């Protein structure tokens, strides 16, 4: 779910930059943003979804 | 009779929901605040793609809000 | 032999003969049934009309009326009209009523509910008596209660004793309380009702004693019948937290079993098979004698015996004799019949996986290995002594 | 997860697709399939995926009473689901815990 | 102590629950047979569940209470050895045997130990928040006389002397086969008495010499627990005798 | 004033519909003006967490 | 061979032709008559039909008004939940009318032709009840003093009211059967009811309580009322252990449903109206559960313990059981009785049963003393652990 | 004038009898109300039932409402996060409303009988829902002799036997029981052949109504 | 009040087991691998070290390898909580015996003193039994090298090779397959123990943070109790790991 | 739930009513006081010949001139007998002569009912014993037979029976046994009554008799003596 979250987060970045193609830059920011969600999952010792 | 109506209403709603994909329309947006007085059937994906999270605000986030009301 | 055959031919003829003789001859006669009787039937069809409102006969009352609740969501007070017999009809049947004036024209409808369908689960065992290895005698004591009054009721009635009903299958589980229930059912060739005990405790309140009453009704008509209640223990220990019935609901349901068994109303030739892992967690009255007559303990099948059952198992999952038959048996020390199945069932899966139709030695070793994770082999009993 | 696929594929998919293969070989048809393992291993998704692969319906019992009209509840609904599954055969009946409700 | 919560309370059935729960746990398994000879008494247990990787030398399921008193025990379940439960009865009985020999200059008799088992079970009954052990012990030994004795106790605490008895996995079945084997020659010849124990154990389930452990006592001399290697030789010779009579 | 419920009778079910309606009417997208709505209770604990 | 083959094919073939006759004559749809009692039953119903009774929709009188149209006017509410203002017919005689009771009104012109019979509001309770069957005293175990004591209470006042009135003492209503199971509390209740020859209503404690709160109040209320109106009723409230329990609430459902039946029985009994023509018999294994209201007299005049019998009594259960059997009388009834003391009525019948099990295996038609001896020593040792009595007797 | 008065304390103290007496003194209607009838099988209709029952008492004239077993209507300590019924909650609240002076409470009086006040919640009890709190202790020694004095009149008795002596022996009796002991003694009396009850019949009478199952001689002495 | 709360878990069951010992039996199985193998010059224990982080103090010798005496050592399968009180008590008993007898204590003598206490809890008192099952390894004069196992009521059994904990059936069968009654030396004996731990454990290459192995070896007539250090353990891992590599081929 | 300690509305304790039943479960013992001496007879009722019949005992000595037959749970009685042995010799140290049937019986009976299931000392009973003892001997005063109950009611008897046949046998003794019946006739009376509760006929391996007669100490009857009473029943 987290892995797919990388592509999905990437799209938000492509709009923001105002690109038409999801560049490498979009992906750099996405891994780090997804890593913060993971960290939250682990802290809570329960899933995020409810 | 009461319990059955509400159940029927919801089935019709799921059926019509699925109808949106063929056309430009964006689907139902609903809030679950208590999820235990809600069916887990209604939280299943395949009609949901995006799920929004809200958490509790932290300190800094909270402060901003407090200025707007005052 | 000859006297019996002639008697049967005559009996069949007399019902036919008499019924018929009076009718056709009275059609010739100038005053009796004749025209009237044929007309009377025609007259029921015309009076009823179409449509017909359906009802269910709760009870008949001897006052020239009956209580039939009509399918319209209100109750009706019907009268014996449109040519019908009050006493002829037996309770619980669906009946046809003339709408125009409420009358029961007749009975033919049942309009079948799904509740009876869930109850009736017919038999067709995996393994059954006379393909099971060792402790031949242990099965034979069970038969005393279940099988033997079905096979020959004669011995019991002539002796003059209360016909044995009810058994408790107890002991540590691994002996096949489930297997024995299926096995007796095939052999007897009587109706098999299977209701799991967990099913009695429902998410509804107070439905549980009602569900017992129905179970036993469905058994009586079917009878000679066997009822296997798998695992009576489950309802008493557990609180599922799907009801607010609590301890009270279990208590009322257990009681309803007693009433239906002997009680004020008995149910004819329904035996009960209670598998249970334990006898000290169960309700006191439920396990009292005279709701059971036969009490039997199953101790685990012997290490030599595991071997005689295995040949059969290996042959069923294609015969190989290249297997280390002895090693698989040995490590496991006196535990479940279930493990022998697991080792053959898995091995055959593995063989297929490898892409062959023959189970080999390597496949038997592999399956064994997977089975030790899943269970604990027989390593518990070893540690203590 | 190369390991995971071979194990699930044998148990569930081969008998529903063809019981005949199992029957010739002499294996007993699978009764229970137990899924266990830590959360976040694609166990829920894999169940759904398996249904698509066999071309079998996925009948999920979610524990809703919104879903139930068969008798309006499901914990004495054992056989009524089995009858209807046989009609719209093959099927895989799924029981799920989301661990939140 | 603070614990006084009920575990035993009297029944209108005229019994104590624990005692009866224990008695069935010796019905269902752990074959222990004893025969009494004319110089020597031998007791045997079958199962230490030697799965061919376990130790046989140091494991004791027959414990010497004294040097002229020994007991072999049984009661089983899913928790198969109740060695622990036995181990208490064994330690208290061990001191008591020795103690009796300090005070009273006669070597302690089996009859003293049997009354002592009847009182231990009972004492545990009367005390608040306490429960009877599940054990049944075949108390073997020598008196003042030097006469060999075999006595058997039950989980209630009632004792009888018996020439030969079998308990476990059908107490009466093993004993009625064994009843033919108890003859005047068998009791006289010491060597035949060792075979009688082994010969009974074999009826329930046959073979194994490692599963079978038996301990022998001769006169007031100390307990000798026999090697499994001695047992294997003996089961082989017993199996041929069965073919000879029959 | 309702609670989480969801293992109850038909009587616990009807209370929730009414309780839902009040929430939206107050603050939802609809709101009062000069006109004031007064509630009376015996326990504030019987009340729905959302309320 | 030939003659029989011929007759089979022919008879069957005749039923097909006969099919028009099968339906009218025998029944099974389209006339279910034999026209000896239906000619009478139909005839009387017809006059009703013709005017305004049938279709008769069940309704009930909510209130007696005198407003709108005639001086007799009633507001009846039908079981579709609409009210109607109706008239009253003398066209055929109303016979069972009471406010709140079911009454019948017509759908063509809504007027009361005939009221429905007294308090048939639960149809559910009435169907299950047996009415006074015959149970022989060759299976109601023992002679015993225990049997005799209940009879004075239950049987004598109903059989003869003559005596009680003459002295000027009030007649029995109440008896409490309490003691552990398998002592035949149910078994005796049935036997004496037929002996007396008064109407028998057995009812299960579990059936009183049903899903909704206050649904349980409808069945009990109406059962006690129905009982009073008929001539001589005995309501045998059967086996309430936790279906009778003391008033409390847990805030999840509570004891509410259970106490509901209980409380309903209290309100009509003591009430502002006393118990009508209703006798009550209670079977409990736990008086520990019951409410202080039930335990005091006015429905529990005398407490009698029918519990485990005495040493002499166990011998008498053997003798009564032997009469039912066709086993030897050369088997000493006494020997069995001494060998298993502290045994309930149920256990002594299992001994006979067991004796028979050994007997069938051997392939004997008659039980032996050998089978018997064995059966008691297994009963004293094994059966004791399972038995109901240690826990139920502590409550009793 | 009282909103309602309360009677609480152990059964068998003659509350039902006392109710019948109240009714005769006032010359008014005692409107029988059962606490279980008010909660009903129909939902939300059950609440309408409480409104109607008090509503009618006003219309009938001034009335006294005899309510039996108010423990059925509800006990409000609610926080019940899971269910908790609440046909019962609606009726418990509606009952307060009718006692409140939106409608009179000087026209409707409530004679309430409940076995305990422990079971009951303070919302109901107050001092302006139920004004008097009258406890009913189990009869005194003299009280049981008076209870038998009425009873004695119905049958026939000796003047060598009274209740007062039996009251002195043991205090393990109640008013319902005192009736039962007189009725019990009469069965034996009748069985013998007598046109009375005597001291022998009563003395046996107390022993018989209480169960035995093996009795005593040298089991206790 | 008090009996009602008492779940009557101290009661005997008809079958002849104690409910508590059986529930304790499960507590041992959740928990990690502890195995002991007999060898002919020494004896070795291998236990799962479950304390892996990169910030570890190591204030103890080990949190599962306990030296009970100056001639005994033990390993743990079960709960750390029970293990800590118990481990101390095991020390007073081992040490007092050493004072009186002055010779190494039998492994059998060591399980029995504790057993009384275990049994006491279960039968009566309503006290939990200890959640650990201990594998004691030692050399005593009388038998030579020995290994003893104790269970939650103090049920004892002398074993040449035994294993309790996680994948107890798998470890004991495997070890049964290669080795049957004392066919190997001290060198080879460490290599099997780590191999078994390797398969049972989720990490399939191990390190010295994952395993901790302790040896008890009889040198110059006196029992030496040593917890091996991380350095020695890596050597043993490479020896088994390499042996596994050949197996495949 | 309810406790067991409670008094019932019958007016008796639950634990004690159960204990009387426990007496009824076991084997029958007859103790007859004759003025020629006191005989105690008990049924062995053996089911196996592998048993050694000497060591099935149910007559145990309180004293060296008082014998005791016990009934109900054999084990439960044995403890009471163990405490009794210590008192009789103890009595010899203090008084300087041997204990009487009366003195010993009242002292054991105090212990019989003491029961407090919770919040009572572990050196005191949680439940009463279900044993009835029959103490039969001839002492300084003369032949005395005292009967002890599990209810802790002691009473003096001349003929008492306890065990499964307890009510039946006790009635039947009152009939045959009187004080116009001699000691040997008491032995014949007991043997007949014994048979209904027994599974077989009377034999010298199926009875154990011991008589304590004036001027003599306790004698356990030998096989010859058992056989002389068997011949004529």
């Amino acid at each position: 779910a987290e892995v797919k979250g990388v592509c999905t987060e990437a799209g938000m970045y492509a709009l923001r930059e105002r690109r038409v193609h999801v560049t490498q830059e979009d992906f750099e920011m996405a891994v780090a943003k997804v890593m913060q969600k993971d960290s939250e999952k682990n802290m809570s010792i329960k899933k995020l979804w409810k | 009779g009461a319990d059955r109506e509400v159940q029927r209403i919801l089935l019709e709603l799921l059926n019509q929901m699925d109808g949106f994909d063929q056309n430009v329309n964006v689907k139902v947006i609903m809030a679950t605040n208590r999820a235990d007085t809600l069916d887990p059937a209604l939280l299943r994906p395949g009609r949901l793609d995006r799920k929004i999270e809200f958490p509790l605000p932290d300190r800094r986030q909270k402060r901003l809000i407090f200025s707007t009301i005052t | 032999t000859q006297c019996r055959l002639k008697l049967l031919k005559l009996e069949r003829i007399k019902d036919y003969l008499l019924m018929e003789e009076e009718f056709i001859r009275n059609q010739e006669q100038m005053k009796p049934l004749e025209e009237k009787q044929e007309e009377e039937r025609s007259k029921v069809d015309d009076l009823r009309g179409t449509p017909m409102s359906v009802g269910t006969l709760e009870e008949i009352i001897d006052d020239n009326h009956a209580i039939v609740s009509t399918s319209v969501g209100s109750e009706h007070y019907v009268s014996i009209l449109s040519f019908v017999d009050k006493d002829l009809l037996e309770p619980g049947c669906s009946v046809l009523l003339n709408h125009k004036v409420h009358a029961v024209i007749g009975v033919l409808m049942d309009d079948t509910d799904p509740l009876v369908t869930v109850m009736k689960v017919e038999k067709a065992p995996q393994e059954t008596y006379a393909d099971i290895g060792g402790l031949d005698n242990q099965i034979q004591e069970i038969k005393e209660s279940v099988e033997l009054p079905l096979t020959h009721p004669e011995y019991y009635e002539e002796m003059g004793i209360k016909p044995p009903k009810g058994v408790i299958l107890y002991g540590p589980p691994g002996t096949g309380k489930t297997l024995l229930a299926k096995a007796v059912a095939n052999q007897t060739s009587a109706t098999f009702l299977r209701v799991v005990g967990s099913e009695l405790i429902q998410k509804y309140l107070g439905d549980g004693p009602k569900l017992v009453r129905e179970l036993f009704r469905v058994a009586e008509e079917h009878a000679p019948s066997i009822v296997f209640i798998d695992e009576i223990d489950a309802i008493g220990t557990k609180r599922y937290d799907s009801n607010s019935g609590g301890e009270r609901e279990i208590q009322r349901t257990m009681l309803e079993l007693l009433n239906q068994l002997d009680g004020f109303d008995s149910r004819g030739d329904v035996k009960v098979i209670m598998a249970t892992n334990r006898i000290e967690t169960l309700d006191p009255a439920l396990i009292r004698p005279g709701r059971i007559d036969r009490k039997i303990e199953f101790p685990l099948p012997d290490e030599k015996t595991k071997k005689r059952i295995f040949q059969i198992h290996t042959s069923r999952m294609t015969l190989a004799d290249d297997v280390t038959l002895d090693d698989l048996i040995m490590a496991k020390d006196d535990l479940s019949g279930a493990d022998i199945k697991a080792i053959c069932t898995e091995a055959g899966l593995m063989a297929l996986r490898e892409r062959r139709m023959k189970v080999t030695n390597e496949d038997f070793k592999k399956s064994k290995e997977n089975v030790l994770y899943k269970k604990q082999e027989g390593t518990p009993e070893g540690l203590y002594l | 997860l190369d390991k995971q696929i071979k194990e699930i594929k044998e148990v569930i998919e081969l008998p529903v697709k063809h019981p005949e293969l199992f029957e010739a070989l002499g294996i007993a048809q699978p009764k229970g399939v137990l899924l266990y393992g830590p959360p976040g291993t694609g166990k829920t998704l894999l169940a759904r995926a398996v249904a698509h692969h066999t071309d079998c319906t996925f009948i999920r019992v979610s524990g809703s009473e919104l879903v139930q009209k068969f008798i309006g509840e499901g914990a004495r609904m054992v056989r009524e689901l089995f009858v209807m599954a046989r009609e719209h055969a093959p099927s895989i009946i799924f029981m799920d815990e989301i661990d939140s409700i | 102590m603070s614990y006084d919560r009920a575990i035993t309370v009297f029944s209108p059935d005229g019994h104590l629950f624990q005692v009866e729960y224990a008695q069935e746990a010796v019905k269902k398994g752990s074959t222990a047979v004893g025969v009494r000879g004319r110089d020597i008494v031998v007791l045997g247990v079958e199962k230490k569940s030697v799965a061919k990787l376990q130790d046989e030398r140091t494991v004791r399921k027959i414990c010497a209470l004294d040097d002229n008193v020994c007991m072999a025990f049984a009661v089983v379940a899913s928790v198969s050895g109740l060695t622990a439960d036995a181990r208490i009865v064994i330690n208290r009985a061990r001191v008591e045997c020795q103690s009796h020999r300090l005070t009273v200059g006669d070597p302690v008799t089996v009859e003293y130990i049997t009354r002592y088992i009847a009182s231990l079970k009972q004492r545990y009954t009367q005390s608040n928040g306490r429960r009877p052990f599940g054990i049944s012990a075949l108390i073997v030994g020598f008196d003042f006389d030097g006469t060999p004795r075999l006595y058997q106790t039950d989980p209630s605490g009632t004792y009888h002397a018996w020439k030969a008895n079998a308990i476990g996995r059908g107490a009466k079945s093993v004993r009625e086969f064994l009843e033919k084997n108890y003859t005047d020659d068998a009791i006289e010849t010491d060597d035949l008495t060792i075979k009688l124990v082994i010969k009974a154990l074999l009826e329930v389930v046959q073979s194994g010499g490692k599963n079978i452990e038996l301990a022998v006592m001769r006169r007031d001399q100390p307990l000798k627990i026999l090697s499994p290697e001695e047992i294997e030789k003996y089961v082989a010779e017993i199996e041929k005798e069965k073919e000879e009579n029959e | 004033g309702g609670r989480r419920f969801s293992e109850g009778t038909s009587a616990d079910r009807e209370i929730q519909r009414t309780l839902m309606e009040l929430l939206n009417q107050m603050d939802g997208f609809d709101t009062l003006h000069r006109v004031k709505m007064i509630m009376a209770t015996n326990r504030p604990d019987t009340l729905d967490p959302a309320l | 061979q030939s003659t029989y083959s011929r007759q089979i094919k022919q008879v069957e073939d005749d039923i097909q032709q006969l099919l028009k006759k099968i339906n009218e004559l025998t029944g099974i749809k389209e006339s279910d008559t034999g026209l000896a009692p239906p000619a009478l039953w139909d005839l009387a119903a017809d006059k009703q039909t013709l005017q305004s009774e049938q279709p008769l929709q069940v309704a009930r009188c909510t209130k007696i008004i005198n407003a709108d149209s005639e001086d007799p006017k009633y507001i009846i509410n039908v079981k579709q939940f609409a009210k109607f203002v109706v008239d009253l017919s003398d066209q055929v005689a109303p016979t069972d009318i009471e406010e709140g009771m079911r009454v019948g009104v017509d759908r063509n012109k809504y007027q009361i032709h005939i009221p429905l019979p007294p308090k048939i509001d639960p149809t559910v309770t009435m169907m299950q009840v047996e009415e006074k069957p015959d149970v022989t005293y060759s299976d109601v175990g023992g002679c015993k003093e225990q049997i005799e004591k209940l009879r004075e209470v239950v049987e004598t006042p109903l059989l003869h009211p003559e005596r009680f009135v003459n002295l000027g003492i009030e007649p029995p209503k109440g008896v409490l059967l309490f003691g552990p199971p398998g002592t035949g509390k149910t078994l005796c209740a049935r036997a004496v009811a037929n002996r007396t020859d008064a109407c028998f209503i057995p009812v299960i404690g579990s059936e009183l309580v049903q899903k909704y709160v206050g649904e349980g109040a409808r069945m009990v209320r109406e059962l006690f009322e129905m009982a009073r109106t008929k001539k001589a009723c005995l309501i045998f409230f059967d086996e309430i252990d936790a279906i009778g329990g003391a008033r409390f609430d847990d805030g999840a459902g509570g004891d509410n449903e259970v106490q509901r039946t209980m409380l309903e029985l209290i309100n009509q009994l003591d009430g502002f109206d006393p118990r009508g023509n209703i006798k009550v018999l209670m079977a409990t294994n736990r008086p520990d559960t019951l409410d202080p209201a039930l335990m005091r007299p006015g429905r529990l005049d005398r407490k009698i313990e029918f519990s485990l019998p005495d040493l002499e009594g166990r011998t008498h259960i053997f003798k009564i059981h032997a009469r039912s059997m066709s086993v030897e009388r050369d088997i000493r009834f006494e020997l069995l009785a001494r060998l298993c003391p502290n045994s309930t009525g149920a256990e002594i019948r299992s001994v006979c049963t067991e004796a028979g099990m050994f007997a069938i295996r051997a392939r004997r038609k008659i039980a032996t003393e050998k089978d018997f001896l064995e059966a008691v020593n297994k009963v004293i040792k094994s059966y004791a652990k399972f038995s109901a009595t240690p826990r139920y007797m502590t409550y009793n | 004038p009282p909103k309602g008065v309360l009677m609480y304390g152990p059964p068998g103290t003659g509350k039902t009898l006392l109710a019948r007496a109240c009714a005769a003194q006032t010359k008014a209607t005692f409107l029988k109300l059962a606490g279980p009838q008010l909660v009903q099988m129909f939902i939300g209709d059950g609440a309408k039932l409480v409104r109607d029952a008090f509503a009618l008492a006003k219309e009938k004239a001034p009335s006294i409402i005899f309510i039996d077993e108010l423990d059925a209507i509800g006990t409000k300590r609610f926080d019940s996060e899971k269910a908790g019924d609440r046909e019962v909650q609606r009726t418990m609240l509606e009952l307060l409303n009718q006692l409140d002076g939106f409608q009179p409470n000087t026209q409707v009086k409530v004679i309430a009988a409940t076995n305990r006040v422990d079971i009951l919640d303070p919302a109901l009890l107050r001092s302006g829902r139920l004004d008097r709190k009258i406890e009913f202790p189990m009869p005194n020694e003299e009280a049981r002799a008076r209870i038998m004095q009425i009873h004695s009149r119905k049958m026939n008795v000796s003047p060598d036997v009274n209740y007062e002596e039996l009251a002195r022996c043991t205090d393990d009796f109640n008013g319902a029981q005192c009736k039962a002991v007189c009725v019990e003694a009469g069965m034996i009396a009748l069985r013998r052949g007598a046109t009375e009850l005597t001291h022998e019949d009563y003395m046996e009478g107390i022993l018989e109504v209480q169960a035995k199952k093996k009795a005593n001689l040298q089991y206790y002495a | 009040m008090s009996r009602r709360y008492d779940s009557r878990t101290t009661i005997f069951s008809p079958e002849g087991r104690l409910y508590q010992v059986e529930y304790a039996m499960e507590a041992i199985g959740h928990a990690g691998t502890c195995l002991g193998i007999l060898a002919n010059d020494g004896v070795l224990l291998a236990a799962e070290r479950r304390n892996i982080h990169k910030l570890l103090d190591e204030v103890f010798f080990s949190e599962k390898i306990y030296k009970l005496n100056e001639d005994m050592a033990c390993s743990v399968a079960g709960i750390t909580s029970d293990a800590n009180v118990l481990t101390n008590e095991l020390r007073l008993i081992a040490q007092r015996y050493l004072l009186q007898y002055q010779e190494p204590i039998p492994c059998e003598q060591l399980v029995t003193a504790l057993c009384d206490i275990k049994q006491a809890y279960t039968q009566f008192g309503g006290k939990r039994p200890f959640g650990v099952s201990l594998l004691y390894i030692g050399w005593d004069k009388h038998y030579g090298f020995q290994l003893y196992q104790s269970d939650p009521s103090g049920n004892y059994g002398g074993w040449k090779a035994t294993c309790i904990g996680n994948n107890s059936a798998a470890a004991v069968s495997m070890l049964k397959q290669d080795y049957k009654e004392g066919e190997m030396t001290l060198k080879s004996a460490l290599a099997l123990a780590v191999k078994v731990l390797n398969k049972t454990m989720d990490v399939s290459k191990l390190s010295a943070e994952k395993v901790e192995i302790a040896t008890l070896t009889r040198e110059n007539g006196k029992t030496v109790i040593r917890v091996l250090k991380q350095k020695e353990v890596e050597q043993l891992i490479k020896k088994h790991e390499e042996e596994e590599a050949k197996a495949e081929r | 739930d309810r406790g067991v300690n409670t008094f019932s509305p019958e007016g008796r304790l639950f634990q004690v009513e159960y204990a009387i039943e426990g007496h009824k479960l076991g084997s029958t013992a007859i103790g007859i006081q004759t003025s020629e001496g006191v005989c105690l007879a008990v049924e062995k009722r053996i089911t196996s010949p592998l048993m050694e019949p000497s060591s099935i005992e149910k007559i145990v000595e309180i004293d060296a001139h008082i014998g005791c037959a016990m009934s109900g749970l054999i084990a439960d009685a044995k403890t009471l007998i163990d405490k009794a042995r210590v008192e009789t010799q103890n009595h010899w140290f203090t008084y300087n002569e041997t204990m009487t049937v009366e003195s010993v019986t009242q002292a054991v009976s105090n212990l019989a009912l003491q029961f407090g299931e919770e919040d009572a000392d572990p050196g005191a009973m949680s439940r009463p014993f279900g044993v009835a003892l029959l103490f039969g001997g001839v002492d300084e005063k003369g032949p005395q037979l005292f009967h002890m109950d599990p209810s802790g009611t002691f009473v003096q008897c001349d003929a008492r029976a306890i065990g499964s046949a307890s009510e039946g046998a006790q009635s039947s003794l009152q009939e045959v046994y009187h004080k116009s019946t001699t000691l040997k006739e008491a032995i014949k009376s007991s043997l007949i009554i014994l048979k209904q509760v027994m599974e077989e006929k009377l034999n010298a391996t199926n009875i154990e008799l011991a008589t304590v007669q004036p001027g003599q100490n306790f004698h356990m009857f030998t096989k010859e003596e058992l056989e002389e009473v068997i011949k004529d029943i």
